[PDB]
């Protein structure tokens, strides 16, 4: 596995020691083929695991996340190049370099063979994007959204390394292998309940739960693109990752410790759902539309099946690349009208129809028409909801109603209908950011040939 | 000679991958072209053994 | 229908129920009782596998009216006796039903008045 | 693809005889299928199997005793 | 090629209210005392090829006569060659 | 916004909104692609009444027609190998109860 | 004599039907006048800003910012914990909830008490 | 449950029909109502009769479509039925053809529509079903009559009511060839799909004089 | 839409649109043209016999009676012209209007096609950017202080004046661009 | 084709009717198969031909995969781990290996449906017996055992399977 | 749409025919610049009547605002040749 | 061999040529809407074939 650590390392001083105009040529080209070689992690077996050495393991869960986070890299660089140009070459350097540790963090995060590990490097993914939201934000608000991203993520996580170090001291270890292997059931008791607690809402307020999800529009809408990209495509993942990776060790708690969350996950989809309907702002909706996935995401990991687990994982590598394309499209809008309203700039098909063709797939991925993987995973986790209980399909149901609404109203309050007239400065787009779109879209309609490839270990 | 070169890029090509597909690949694997089988009535006679399929009970016909 | 406004009007004790024929004994009756006839056999009438709904006792017509229609297909109108034939077969045992239905009826028509007979003969 | 016919304000437009015999030609061969088809298959619409009247059949085939033996 | 060619107007003196039903409209006014300031303007709509109307039962009827035609003669040629 | 008036030359024609005024605090709820308020040819209880009356006529007279349906005067049809029992569910190695047709 | 229109909150009374067009008064025109008058200074800026050949960007408007702003982020500072946000709250915070907590706990008990009885008829159902 | 869905749909939307003046709004209404007719088909448990009036239907309503929009692009986008009068001589080859199109959708019989509907009525005359239902699917019946003549009525027999620029013209081999193909479809078709089918139901060989011919005295 | 919408309407103006709408929901009712003209004829007649009415007070107890028997009667599915803001081809065209700005936008590949249209906008251009100029003061020293009291605009007084606010009314894209 | 098995995949003699033409009218159909042989079918046999002569220049094998047999987890010590990952992996083996016997009886089950054509209610009644006998055994050999399955937790399941027989035949036997 | 591209001739033709055709107005004393309410003697509800038979008779109606200031034939003309963008 | 598979496959494989080809030079001209027509034409000529066998 170091063969893909080290090169992300080597991003460093190559960008440090490059020339003051060639940082982004380098840069792209370096990240796009250290993704061309974590492409080889993709290959997995139907037994075990990939154990790379004592420290690093890959799996057909950790897989796709990987490669889709080596893959982010290279499209947050192209969209960040805009709107740094008026920096100095250290403080573009110095955004290059959080990109890149942010990278490197969440390589490790993935690998990551004791849970120990795992946590340092979960925490570890808070510095470089708080820096780059705080930093390099364009409102006045960035702060005040820094602080909630911070402080609700350490508010989840510091019970959580308590209760990871008190299970080091039960069991004798924390390294993945022993403890499926080991695992022992837990019993009914007040004890064990509160280790379930505190070993859950540390993975459940970074996905983030309905009703912890706070900060999640205010740092989607404070943030850059670089990282609002790599916040919602990759950073809400990690959770699922986590809870997929913990709850080996909590049955059969689960089994009824699930339903205050399953409720608020199962409600929570419709009432975010619903508030993308009435939304004055792009990136405030498809940050709620991001809610809205993520608690299905939840449902699917509660109910603990393997049509659950292979739905969930489909799910959060579909949605990753499908916000991520939002958020791109979003922004290619806010660098010609600054404004950030759906309602102000109008018509824009007449005058960009490429562009309107790509927000045209991005939001029917995002409304899960078939066969794309969104609706692969979507149907997974109705089907395996569907097994658990027949109730579920009404508010899934709903659910799936509503998405599509809000998401053709998108489509249709910023492409159709008449321009704004006293807007004249909707110069043709760039071929850096229909690169940038086609970048995105085409890795989802090939994946949907190949679908064993992002359903999971379960497969 | 327009409507002469369009059935042989539009038509012929195409049916020659897709019955090579077919016969060759697809039939390869079991199960995985099922016919319905054929329908059989009295006095029919089988190509693959040559009996015959015997007459009916010889029914009153009347109107 | 005439029949139905009889019975959902007049006494619905009446007039026979369609869900419950029949009745009454198939020898109540005559006690002779000749027995329906079918003619073609498990076999074949599987081999043409024609319909569940389609395997009646007409069912040797329609395998004569399917050996033409695949005979002679490309004149799709060279059989119509087998077609008539069918059809002929099919009226018949629409007509044996509805004797069914009428004799049912009349049969009920036949008890009631007796049980209202013995009724009158024990008031007096 | 067609011929030139102008506009004519406030008058009947210009029509070929074309149209006007290809119509009268569809119409004809409407009426016409219409017509031989009732005459060589009647018994489509007027029926072909007659109606038996209930009441006409007689109780020694329905199986009917004078109300005195069972 | 479009239909460029200067098409003309008719005379306005062409118009008549004269053999219409607008005659029926302005004797039912002026029996009450009143009359109708644009009669005239329409009248271009019965006067030409507008003048004659048809039934529905004639829309119907089509082409009944030649199909009839047809179908008789079909019918003849038909009685003539089986009966050989 | 749809019934503003579609004459006058606004400044945003198809949201019918003007440079400068105070837009309602519920804009995107009347945007001409979503709920209207516009006075309709009929007042509002008045259609609720008929509507409603005629979906509610309509179920109770389909419940009726259960209750009551309607049919031909024939009896079941009849079908020849103990009413089809081979070849409909199958089981052989029972030897059903048989039932055999009256000829009439 | 005709039957009467009767307005509703999605049917809207006519401005024909209105009779407070019909109580003309002097105040009235009056009011009329400087709305009128406070549009057309309004246009007139709108105008003198859109026609300008130097202006190569978009016009900014007070009034959408102002929209945006007061739905988005004018909201808590003016909240105040009152018995009707409170019930308000509480109800359409709570009790969804708790009812789909009652169904689905409702109906995952029947289900568990027909399979501990046996009496289910799970045949066939590999997946889950 | 289908039945009842299918019956109300086909009544309520005939009913909609009969009053309409978009002329594009009543065939839209017309083809709701026949697609309740079909539901009704599948209600009393005739699947393939269903399919052959889906398939017939499909021959009729896009021929009865092709000829509305001829008369929509004939006189400069109009579809408000009190804005088209005399069209009978003016365009004759729609309206023999929209004519054929309203005689087979009300099966005229030894039409395509015939060897569809007729044998949907008289299979919900003889079933099981709700009296209801059967009364609504006549009623249906005699609605998509009324509503065909009032295409006919409005559209091709009075006077004239379009703007004076009279820009009526036919003469185009696209349109003519293809309206064409489908008149001769809508008049061959049912009679040979009918008849090259193998039997898939039994026949209703025997009914009452009245009730064979229920279909006719409706229409 | 031309004119610019004046404080209020007068009884006149009232009374006209009423009978304008009145006469167009009676043409909706009765189809063919000869009863629509008997029944125009009628309703003219019935409208013009408080004509010469003088008092302001009952006049306006009329036209109210008058709109609520309109409003009863009122064929809730009335004739709409079909580019009229109801009709079924109002706005069908909007997709295809593009601003003039987009052709500055244009690669030097395709501005070298159609060469003399672009030498004529380079005039359009020169002459707007001086009639602006002249413009701003006219207006500035034509409107009534405090602000304008009606959104109407004057014209041009001198010889080689263009009316005030001119480009963006001359410069609509077309009817039917497309 | 020897390209798989018969005896796995069973198919009935394909027994089919013999034309008997009742007219003179010559079919379409007869013809339409001539010209689609003559257009279709030989220029591709041609090139199957000539892509399996230089498929037969260059002839090479591939081999499939033996596993030995190892203990199970019920001959493992409850912490000796080494035990523990061999079991599991043969476990996750079988548990495959019964995945795809359950999918071959679907395949039967899906070919008898289509082939039988009308009679399949009938005719398809030993595919049916065969898919629930091997469906009860999958479901009580697998079923419930979560995301988080293993060997332990099937042996789990199977032992408490066995204790609910034996106490019921136990109660059985002393009635 | 194959609808010939009208002129100001055709325009003002077809004005003066309607105009005609109003036996209210004698044709003779009618020009296209004859006021309506002074040189024609005409009230308003004619006014009002003469526009909506210049709606029907050209297919498109004049919002009410413009319609009541259109006081003369030319004027009319050059509203729809404005609206409709003719040329010559 | 059985040439129904063949040719009710080949049918809806050729419906889609034309979307392969509108990124061609003939989707910039005109003659694209006669393409599409003749290709449905094409494609209905063959699909009356496996229609015949059925029958
Ligand atoms: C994760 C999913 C999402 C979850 C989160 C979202 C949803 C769940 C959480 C959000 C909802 C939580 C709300 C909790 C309630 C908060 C109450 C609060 O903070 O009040 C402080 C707030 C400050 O006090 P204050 O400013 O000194 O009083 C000024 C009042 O206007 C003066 O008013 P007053 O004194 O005339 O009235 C008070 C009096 C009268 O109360 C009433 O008016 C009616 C009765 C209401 C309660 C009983 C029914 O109290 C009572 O009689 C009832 C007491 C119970 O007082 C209130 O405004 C509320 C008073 C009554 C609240 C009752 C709420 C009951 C809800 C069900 C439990
Ligand atoms: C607009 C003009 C178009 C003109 C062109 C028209 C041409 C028509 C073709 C268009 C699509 C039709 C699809 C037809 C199928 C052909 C391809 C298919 O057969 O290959 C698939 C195989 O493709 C791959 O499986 C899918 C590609 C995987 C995509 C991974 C992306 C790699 C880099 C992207 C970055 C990662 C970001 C996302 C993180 C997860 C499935 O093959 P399969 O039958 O199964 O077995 C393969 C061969 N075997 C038998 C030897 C085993
Ligand atoms: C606000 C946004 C959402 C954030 C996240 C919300 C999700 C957190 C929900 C926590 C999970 C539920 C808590 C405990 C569940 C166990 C079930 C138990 O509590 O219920 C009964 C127990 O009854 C009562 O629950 C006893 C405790 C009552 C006190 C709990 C506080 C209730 C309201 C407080 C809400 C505060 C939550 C939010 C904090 C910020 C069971 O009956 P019993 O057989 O006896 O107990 C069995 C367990 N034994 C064997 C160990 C004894
Ligand atoms: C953004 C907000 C999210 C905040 C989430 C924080 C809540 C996490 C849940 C509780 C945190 C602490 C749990 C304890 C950590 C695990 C330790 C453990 O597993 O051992 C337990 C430890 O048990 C405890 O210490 C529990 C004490 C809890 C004190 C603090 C309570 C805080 C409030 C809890 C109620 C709220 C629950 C839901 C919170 C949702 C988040 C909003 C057993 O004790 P032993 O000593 O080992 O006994 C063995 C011999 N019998
Ligand atoms: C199908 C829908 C149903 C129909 C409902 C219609 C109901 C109408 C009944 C009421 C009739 C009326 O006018 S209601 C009576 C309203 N009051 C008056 O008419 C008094 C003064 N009239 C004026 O001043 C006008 O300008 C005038 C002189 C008319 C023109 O003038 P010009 O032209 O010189 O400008």
């Amino acid at each position: 596995m170091l063969k893909i650590i080290i090169p992300t390392t080597m991003l460093l001083p190559m960008t440090w020691m490059s020339k003051h105009n060639m940082i982004w040529i380098n840069a792209t080209v370096h990240s796009l083929l250290i993704s061309l070689i974590s492409l080889s992690l993709l290959n997995q077996l139907g037994e075990n695991s990939l154990n790379f050495s004592l420290t690093f393991f890959s799996d057909s869960l950790s897989a796709p996340l990987l490669v889709l986070t080596t893959w982010l890299l290279p499209l947050m660089l192209m969209a960040s190049q805009s709107h740094l140009s008026k920096e100095t070459t250290t403080r573009k350097k110095l955004y290059i370099t959080m990109l890149i540790l942010l990278q490197l963090f969440l390589i490790m995060t993935f690998t990551a063979t004791e849970l120990i590990l795992f946590y340092i490097l979960f925490e570890a993914t808070l510095v470089p994007t708080l820096i780059i939201i705080t930093r390099w934000g364009n409102q006045t608000e960035r702060l005040n959204a820094g602080l909630y991203f911070l402080f609700y993520t350490l508010a989840g996580s510091l019970p959580l390394l308590v209760a990871l170090v008190y299970i080091q001291n039960t069991t004798g270890s924390l390294n993945f292998l022993i403890i499926h292997y080991w695992s022992h059931p837990l019993s009914n008791s007040w004890s064990n309940i509160f280790m379930w607690l505190a070993c859950i809402m540390a993975f459940m307020v970074k996905m983030p739960l309905y009703g912890l999800h706070l900060w999640l529009p205010k740092a989607h809408v404070e943030a850059p693109i670089a990282g609002s990209m790599v916040l919602a495509a990759v950073l809400l993942k990690l959770g699922g990752y986590g809870m997929m990776r913990i709850t080996t060790i909590l049955n059969p708690l689960t089994n009824y410790m699930a339903y205050p969350f399953l409720m608020l996950s199962m409600w929570g989809m419709i009432m975010t759902s619903s508030i993308c309907l009435r939304q004055t702002d792009l990136k405030s909706l498809i940050a709620y539309s991001s809610v809205s996935h993520m608690a299905l995401v939840i449902v699917a990991i509660m109910i603990q099946t393997p049509w659950s687990f292979m739905g969930a994982t489909a799910l959060m590598i579909a949605h990753g690349l499908t916000s991520s394309m939002l958020f791109c499209l979003a922004n290619t809008n806010y660098e010609r009208v600054h404004s950030r309203t759906m309602i102000l700039a109008r018509g824009l098909q007449t005058l960009l129809p490429l562009m309107a063709t790509w927000w045209l797939v991005a939001s029917l991925t995002n409304l899960a028409l078939p066969p794309s993987i969104n609706l692969i995973g979507e149907l997974f986790i109705i089907t395996a909801s569907f097994s658990w209980s027949n109730i579920t399909i009404i508010l899934m149901g709903m659910n799936m109603m509503i998405t599509a609404l809000y998401s053709l109203y998108m489509l249709i309050t910023t492409q159709r209908g008449k321009y704004t007239h006293h807007i004249n400065n909707i110069k043709p787009s760039f071929t850096r950011e229909n690169a940038l779109m086609a970048l995105h879209i085409l890795p989802l309609l090939l994946l949907t040939l190949n679908p064993k490839m992002i359903l999971g270990p379960l497969y | 000679y327009r409507h002469s070169i369009f059935a042989v890029t539009h038509v012929l090509i195409p049916v020659w991958i897709i019955h090579y597909y077919l016969k060759y690949h697809v039939t390869a694997k079991p199960y995985t072209v099922v016919e319905r089988k054929p329908r059989i009535f009295p006095g029919d006679t089988i190509l693959e053994t040559g009996e015959v399929i015997p007459l009916m009970k010889e029914f009153p016909d009347q109107h | 229908g005439a029949h139905l406004a009889r019975r959902y009007l007049g006494d619905a004790s009446k007039e026979p129920d369609p869900l419950r024929m029949p009745t009454f004994p198939p020898d109540y009756g005559f006690p002779e009782r000749k027995e329906r006839e079918m003619v073609a056999t498990q076999q074949e009438m599987n081999d043409a596998q024609l319909m569940l709904q389609q395997r009646d006792y007409c069912a040797h017509y329609l395998i004569q009216l399917l050996k033409c229609k695949r005979d002679s297909f490309p004149n799709f109108l060279a059989c119509k006796h087998e077609q008539h034939d069918w059809d002929y077969c099919e009226h018949l045992d629409y007509v044996k039903r509805m004797k069914e239905f009428e004799r049912e009826r009349r049969l009920l028509q036949r008890k009631k008045r007796r049980e209202q007979r013995e009724a009158e003969m024990a008031r007096g | 693809g067609g011929v030139h016919i102008e506009p004519r304000y406030r008058q009947f437009p210009q029509l070929t005889r074309s149209q006007l015999i290809q119509a009268e030609f569809f119409s004809a061969t409407m009426w016409f299928w219409i017509l031989w088809r009732f005459w060589h298959d009647s018994d489509a619409v007027l029926g072909h199997f007659p109606y038996p009247d209930p009441s006409q059949w007689t109780d020694e085939e329905l199986g009917i005793l004078p109300d005195d033996e069972d | 090629e479009h239909g460029h060619s200067k098409m003309e107007l008719p005379d306005y003196k062409q118009w008549k209210i004269e053999g219409t039903p607008l005659e029926t409209v302005q004797e039912k006014l002026a029996a009450r005392g009143l009359r109708d300031p644009w009669g005239r303007n329409e009248a271009w709509r019965y006067s030409g090829g507008f003048a004659n109307n048809v039934s529905f039962v004639g829309a119907l009827l089509k082409g009944f006569k030649w199909g009839f035609a047809a179908f008789v003669v079909a019918v003849g040629a038909e009685y003539y060659l089986e009966s050989q | 916004q749809q019934e503003r008036d579609p004459w006058y030359d606004w400044d945003h024609p198809d949201l019918r909104l003007n440079w400068g005024e105070p837009i309602h605090w519920d804009l995107d709820m009347y945007i001409r692609n979503r709920v209207d308020t516009s006075p309709t040819p009929v007042s509002w209880n008045t259609m609720c009444k008929h509507l409603f009356g005629f979906v509610a006529f309509m179920l109770f007279m389909f419940w009726v027609g259960e209750i009551y349906p309607s049919y031909q005067p024939v009896g079941p049809k009849q079908y020849p190998y103990n009413d089809l029992y081979l070849e409909r569910g199958g089981d052989p190695t029972k030897e059903p109860e048989p039932v055999v047709h009256y000829e009439i | 004599s005709f039957p009467k229109y009767k307005p509703s909150r999605l049917a809207t009374l006519p401005a024909t039907l209105d009779p407070a067009e019909y109580d003309i008064s002097p105040e009235t025109r009056k009011a009329q006048a400087e709305r009128l008058a406070i549009r057309s200074r309004l246009k007139r800026e709108y105008l003198l800003q859109y026609n300008d050949p130097n202006r190569l960007g978009v016009i900014e408007d007070p009034a959408l910012i102002r929209w945006t702003y007061a739905r988005s982020a004018n909201i808590y500072p003016n909240f105040r914990p009152t018995p009707k946000t409170s019930l308000l709250g509480a109800l359409f915070g709570i009790g969804p909830l708790f009812f789909w907590y009652y169904v689905f706990k409702t109906d995952r008990d029947k289900k568990e008490k027909l399979i501990q009885e046996g009496k289910l008829d799970q045949t066939f159902n590999i997946s889950y | 449950m289908t039945l009842c869905l299918g019956a109300i749909t086909t009544l309520f939307t005939a009913l909609c029909a009969i009053t309409q003046n978009d002329i594009k709004k009543i065939v839209a209404f017309s083809t709701s109502s026949q697609l309740g007719l079909m539901m009704v088909t599948i209600g009393i448990n005739q699947p393939h009769l269903a399919f052959l009036h889906i398939c017939m239907h499909a021959f009729f309503k896009a021929m009865l479509f092709m000829c509305s929009g001829s008369i929509i692009h004939s006189l400069n986008d109009e579809q408000d039925i009190r804005k088209m009068g005399g069209l009978y001589k003016a365009m004759p080859f729609t309206t023999t053809a929209l004519i054929i199109g309203s005689l087979a959708l009300t099966g005229m019989p030894y039409l395509t529509g015939f060897y569809s509907k007729d044998l949907i009525i008289e299979a919900v005359n003889m079933s099981y079903t709700n009296a209801w239902a059967l009364l609504m699917t006549l009623i249906a019946t005699s609605l998509t009559a009324a509503y065909s003549t009032r295409i006919i009525f409005f559209a091709f027999l009075g006077k004239p009511r379009f703007p004076p620029l009279v820009l009526i013209n036919e003469n185009n081999p696209l349109l003519i060839n293809s309206i064409k193909r489908l008149l001769i479809g809508s008049i061959f078709a049912g009679f040979i799909i009918s008849n090259n089918i193998p039997p898939m139901t039994v026949p209703n060989t025997t009914m009452p004089l009245y009730m064979k011919m229920t279909a006719l005295i409706v229409t | 839409a031309f004119s610019a919408p004046a404080a209020y309407l007068t009884h006149q103006q009232k009374v006209l649109r009423l009978y304008k709408r009145a006469l167009r929901h009676l043409e909706s009712w009765c189809v063919h043209r000869d009863k629509y003209r008997y029944f125009a004829c009628l309703m003219r007649a019935r409208f013009d016999e408080h004509k010469n009415e003088k008092d302001m007070v009952k006049a306006t107890q009329l036209l109210r009676q008058a709109e609520e028997e309109f409003w009863y009667g009122q064929h809730p599915q009335p004739y709409i012209f079909p580019e009229s803001p109801g009709g079924t081809s109002y706005e069908r065209y909007e997709c295809y209007k593009v601003p003039e700005w987009c052709l500055d936008d244009w690669h030097p590949s395709e501005k070298a096609m159609y060469p003399d249209y672009f030498a004529k906008r380079e005039q359009w251009k020169r002459l707007r950017r001086e009639s602006w100029e002249r413009e701003v003061k006219q207006l500035q020293e034509e409107t009534p202080p405090g602000g304008p009291r009606t959104e109407a605009l004057p014209p041009a007084r001198k010889e080689g004046d263009l009316p005030p606010l001119w480009w963006h009314i001359v410069t609509r894209p077309r009817e039917r661009p497309m | 084709p020897d390209s798989w098995d018969k005896d796995v995949y069973p198919e009935p003699p394909r027994r089919t009717p013999a034309p008997a033409p009742q007219t003179s009218l010559p079919n379409p159909v007869t013809y339409l198969t001539k010209i689609f042989d003559l257009l279709v079918d030989r220029p591709v046999t041609l090139a199957r031909e000539f892509i399996e002569q230089q498929h037969a220049k260059n002839r090479y094998y591939y081999y499939h995969r033996e596993f030995r047999r190892v203990p199970d987890i019920t001959e493992c010590e409850e912490k000796d781990i080494l035990c523990m990952f061999e079991a599991e992996m043969q476990w996750r083996r079988d548990y495959k290996v019964d995945q795809e016997i359950v999918n071959i009886i679907q395949e039967r089950l899906k070919a008898c449906q289509q082939r039988e054509g009308e009679s399949y209610r009938q005719n398809c009644a030993k595919e049916l017996e065969q898919f629930t006998q091997v469906s009860k055994a999958f479901q009580d050999r697998y079923s419930d055992l979560g995301a988080h399955y293993s060997a332990r937790k099937c042996l789990a399941k199977q032992k408490q399977r066995m204790l609910a027989e034996r106490k019921a035949a136990k109660e059985a036997a002393a009635a | 749409s194959d609808a010939p591209p009208l002129t100001l001739e055709a325009i003002k033709d077809r004005v003066l025919y309607v105009l005609k055709l109003y036996d209210k107005i004698d044709p003779e004393k009618l020009s296209v610049n004859s006021h309506f309410m002074k040189d024609l003697g005409l009230d308003s509800l004619d006014q009002v009547e003469i526009i909506m038979a210049m709606e029907d008779e050209f297919g498109f109606e004049i919002p009410d605002i413009d319609a009541e200031k259109l006081m003369c034939p030319q004027e009319i003309v050059d509203y729809i040749a404005d609206k409709k963008d003719v040329y010559e | 061999m059985n040439p129904f598979a063949s040719l009710t496959l080949t049918t809806l494989t050729i419906l889609t040529i034309p979307i392969m080809m509108s990124n061609s030079n003939i989707y910039k001209t005109n003659l694209y809407p006669n393409y599409v027509k003749t290709t449905v034409s094409y494609a209905f000529t063959l699909s009356l074939v496996p229609l015949l066998m059925f029958m």
